[PDB]
């Protein structure tokens, strides 16, 4: 029941429902020693957040996410969507100016490309495991 | 196992993995989408 | 502070520091956080104005973003950075790897015929 | 089929340079180049020419993979 | 002459050895496909000349030169790569 709540506070951007988690239910965290990540965690949530938002929109603006995830200020809004790129984790361009940014929407994966890739490791894991039936038929 | 280390230390539950994103998010909702006729 | 990133908060907090003796570290972690304006920024950003990156770097006119103006390249341009072009080298990113996926298809085929 | 179609590649190719040379006629004509021409519908040469034939050539393997 | 493909050719490039006008382009390629020289169909979106096939004439001392270049490569392309059929697969037939 504490370590229930924790996830549910993952789900959601907000800092004072975070917090409250961390204050309540830290008491049965210390028997775990999982205090590690509390202070990590709280960078991998507002990637959940973004993803969220960058997941369900073309574009998304600096300054309507910036309160929307409250990171309220632009400056570090910037620096986040900077790591952002560095990690990966967004295609969004932006437009300085005041700014703001415009992104557009990311395709060419389609068909042929990624899962006849990704088969390559299916097949083998499966023809792996023929041999695996067959050693293991050859016991009896 | 019972071996070694771990020794020492429809339904609505299913469901409630989905109604708990109701419990954070837009509660269910009525009153406020129907609050929302008449604001504009 | 660094994951903010700062930067801004970093340098608040430097003001006050027991430390003891961090003296000498804070001085090689600006040099790591420095060289990150160029690194982190961009890519990707379309146009940073000219003291909107000094209110970063702080001083006044210093050489370091003289420097970066060389290593950068990026762009030097009046009163503005810009990143041109464009966003940047424009990936298609190559129309090669259709060789590789026949190569794909060798080992693939060869698998087929292991079983047999 | 590589083997086979090839050295006759190479044994027909060395008997057409040798009709500059020498055995001039056979001249030979014109059937020589004229199917020749007819195997040049694709080179194939550098490379493939395959830019309408690349995304294609996978696109064929698609549904066999 | 050429290896092509590079097989679709711009109206520019007809305006330029038969020096003829754009609005003629289209006489000029399409009687070809009655003659039965070239079969290709024409873009006439960007303009521009598809061809298929192709009529051989005649030869010349340099076109056999340039025959073992561009004919000869076709063996020593597909037979060196070939080998590597042969050679990988030889083990799973034996």
């Amino acid at each position: 029941m504490p370590y229930f709540l924790l996830t549910q506070a993952v789900r959601t951007g907000n800092l004072a429902k975070f917090n409250q988690v961390l204050d309540q239910f830290g008491e049965k965290f210390q028997a775990d020693g999982t205090y590690t990540l509390i202070i990590r965690l709280r960078h991998n949530v507002i990637k959940t957040g973004v993803r969220m938002i960058s997941l369900s929109y073309s574009r998304i603006s600096l300054a309507d996410i910036a309160q929307k995830l409250q990171l309220d200020s632009p400056e570090d809004a910037e620096f986040i969507v900077a790591k952002a790129i560095r990690d990966g984790v967004i295609e969004a361009s932006i437009n300085h100016e005041k700014g703001y940014v415009q992104s557009k929407e990311m395709i060419d994966i389609y068909s042929t490309r990624e899962p006849q890739l990704a088969f390559h490791q299916r097949i083998s894991f499966c023809l792996d495991i023929h041999n695996m039936s067959v050693k293991a038929m050859r016991f009896p | 196992m019972s071996e070694k280390k771990q020794p020492v230390d429809e339904d609505n539950w299913d469901d409630d993995n989905v109604e708990d994103d109701f419990s954070n998010q837009l509660r269910a909702e009525l009153e406020k989408h129907g609050y929302k006729m008449e604001t504009s | 502070y660094l994951m903010e990133g700062s930067y801004n908060k970093v340098f608040l907090a430097k003001g006050n520091i027991p430390a003891e003796s961090y003296t000498f570290f804070i001085d090689i972690l600006l040099d790591t956080i420095r060289d990150e304006i160029a690194g982190c920024i961009e890519k990707a950003y379309e146009k940073i104005l000219f003291t909107e990156a000094t209110r970063i770097l702080f001083f006044n006119t210093p050489k370091k973003m003289t420097d970066y103006a060389k290593k950068r390249g990026w762009v030097l341009g009046p009163n503005n950075y810009y990143s041109f072009a464009s966003q940047q080298q424009k990936p298609e990113d190559t129309t090669i790897p259709s060789t590789e996926l026949a190569k794909q298809v060798i080992e693939y085929a060869r698998q087929l015929e292991m079983i047999v | 089929h590589g083997l086979k179609g090839l050295n006759s590649k190479l044994l027909d190719i060395r008997s057409y340079l040798e009709k500059v040379a020498t055995g001039k006629l056979p001249i030979n004509h014109q059937i020589i180049y004229q199917l020749q021409d007819v195997f040049n519908l694709l080179p194939d040469v550098s490379l493939q020419e395959f830019v309408k034939a690349f995304y294609l050539k996978t696109n064929d393997q698609m549904v066999v993979v | 002459t050429r290896p092509a493909n590079h097989r679709q050719l711009t109206f520019e490039e007809i305006a330029k050895s038969a020096k003829i006008t754009v609005n003629e382009v289209e006489l000029l390629v399409m009687k070809a496909l009655s003659v039965g020289l070239v079969k290709g169909s024409i873009d006439e979106v960007d303009k521009r000349v598809h061809m298929t096939w192709v009529q051989p004439r005649v030869l010349d001392l340099q076109q056999i030169k340039g025959m073992k270049d561009r004919l000869e490569f076709w063996c020593t392309d597909v037979k060196s790569m070939e080998m590597l059929v042969e050679h990988q697969a030889h083990d799973i037939l034996t």
